């Protein structure tokens, strides 16, 4: 057996402007085994309106998965992308960085 | 150009919370058009693309008979490489599987697929002549002789030759518009100081489909493998798909950096600068 | 459409 950690990038569907709709993506791949646990966060508090497409893997057999939820980024709010996987020993947290 | 459909299976035992997850997505090209999960409450093939939801009821009953057979057949084979490698009762083991056609511009079959993972590695794989098995290990010996006195290469073979393609055409056609499509990237560079003397330059196309792109960092005309740090295709979630190619570059040499660009929708390649 | 591969490995 292998284990590979997952990969993970939070961004925007379309690039950010405060005030404007969007959707907030936390996408994690490369991955193995398939059990993975995200949750996207808003302000520290979990965001319970979030949406996951089919799990799915490369031609590596690695494994990837895009969560997501519609939002209005403004300038004070803060989000993250929360990722637990048994290569972990405590749950990844990484912010979106405005880019 | 090219076109390819794909079958992706994931079944995961879980002996310590009860029966196995079964889980399958189709693809054409890179647009995903079905899906079954094992854990779903009634378990139903589902359209996940719109050019698919015209088929009718006798299409979605045919395939999700087919993936419940399958969801049960794979628990015996994990059953079975427990066996061949003598693991324990106890833990969580995963098989994988990978089957589809590639045809050409005209619509003849390039290539066909069929390959097995078990635990993240490698485990049996159809040859390229669909008529052989590459085993990657002596366990997987075991499934190649069972299936070489099955004939089992044979019934892949016919599938992958007659009814793969004929259904990626019946696909291409019902999809044309989209599942055909070239969307070019629109693309930018970035800059962020990372400290007084050093600064990464970010190169994105974003938007684009389909998936392929060459997104490449040139110092001085020549190309900067080794110092690029470059990421997974991401999807956009709305079938379109980003990427960009980073470079820690000195502050005060941005500018000896070109971002060069080839995506099937471009009218010509793209060489793009940072602009202050 | 899928096929099924109903033998085991
Ligand atoms: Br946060
Ligand atoms: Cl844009
Ligand atoms: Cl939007
Ligand atoms: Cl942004
Ligand atoms: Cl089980
Ligand atoms: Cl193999
Ligand atoms: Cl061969
Ligand atoms: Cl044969
Ligand atoms: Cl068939
Ligand atoms: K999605
Ligand atoms: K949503
Ligand atoms: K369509
Ligand atoms: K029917
Ligand atoms: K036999
Ligand atoms: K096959
Ligand atoms: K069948
Ligand atoms: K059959
Ligand atoms: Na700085
Ligand atoms: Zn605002
Ligand atoms: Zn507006
Ligand atoms: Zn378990
Ligand atoms: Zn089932
Ligand atoms: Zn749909
Ligand atoms: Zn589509």
């Amino acid at each position: 057996m292998i284990q590979r950690t997952p990969k993970i990038q939070v961004y925007s569907r379309h690039p950010a402007e405060n005030g404007k709709s969007n959707f907030l993506n936390c996408y994690v791949s490369g991955f193995h085994p398939s059990d993975i646990e995200v949750d996207l966060l808003k302000n520290g508090e979990r965001i319970e309106k979030v949406e996951h497409s089919d799990l799915s893997f490369s031609k590596d057999w690695s494994f990837y998965l895009l969560y997501y939820t519609e939002f209005t980024p403004t300038e004070k709010d803060e989000y993250a992308c929360r990722v637990n996987h048994v290569t972990l020993s405590q749950p990844k947290i990484v912010k979106w960085d405005r880019d | 150009g090219s076109h390819s459909m794909r079958y992706f299976y994931t079944s995961v035992s879980r002996p310590g919370r009860g029966e196995p997850r079964f889980i399958s997505v189709g693809y054409v090209d890179d647009t995903q058009f079905v899906r079954f999960d094992s854990d779903a409450a009634s378990p139903r093939e589902e359209p996940r693309a719109p050019w698919i939801e015209q088929e009718g009821p006798e299409y979605w009953d045919r395939n999700t008979q087919i993936y419940k057979a399958q969801a049960q057949t794979d628990r015996e084979s994990l059953r079975n490489l427990r066996g061949y490698y003598n693991q324990s009762e106890a833990g969580s083991h995963t098989l994988q599987s990978m089957y589809g056609c590639d045809v050409g511009p005209d619509g003849r079959l390039l290539r066909g697929h069929d390959q097995y993972a078990y635990d993240g590695k490698d485990y049996i794989a159809l040859n390229e002549d669909l008529r052989s098995w590459t085993a990657a290990d002596t366990a997987a010996q075991i499934t190649q002789r069972k299936w070489e006195a099955a004939r089992e290469a044979e019934q892949r073979r016919a599938y992958l030759e007659g009814e793969c393609v004929e259904w990626l055409r019946r696909y291409l056609e019902n999809g044309k518009d989209k599942l055909e499509r070239a969307d070019p990237p629109k693309t930018h560079v970035t800059h962020h100081p990372i400290s007084d003397h050093e600064a990464t330059l970010r190169c994105w196309a974003l938007g684009f489909y389909p998936a392929e792109i060459t997104l490449t960092w040139q110092r001085d005309g020549e190309d900067q493998t080794q110092d690029t740090e470059l990421v997974e295709t991401r999807p956009a979630g709305d079938r379109t798909f980003q990427k960009w190619a980073a470079v820690v570059v000195p502050s005060g040499e941005e500018q000896r950096y070109t971002c060069h660009v080839q995506h099937e929708g471009l009218p010509k390649p793209l060489t793009l600068r940072w602009e202050p | 459409s899928p096929k099924l591969h109903f033998y085991y490995l």
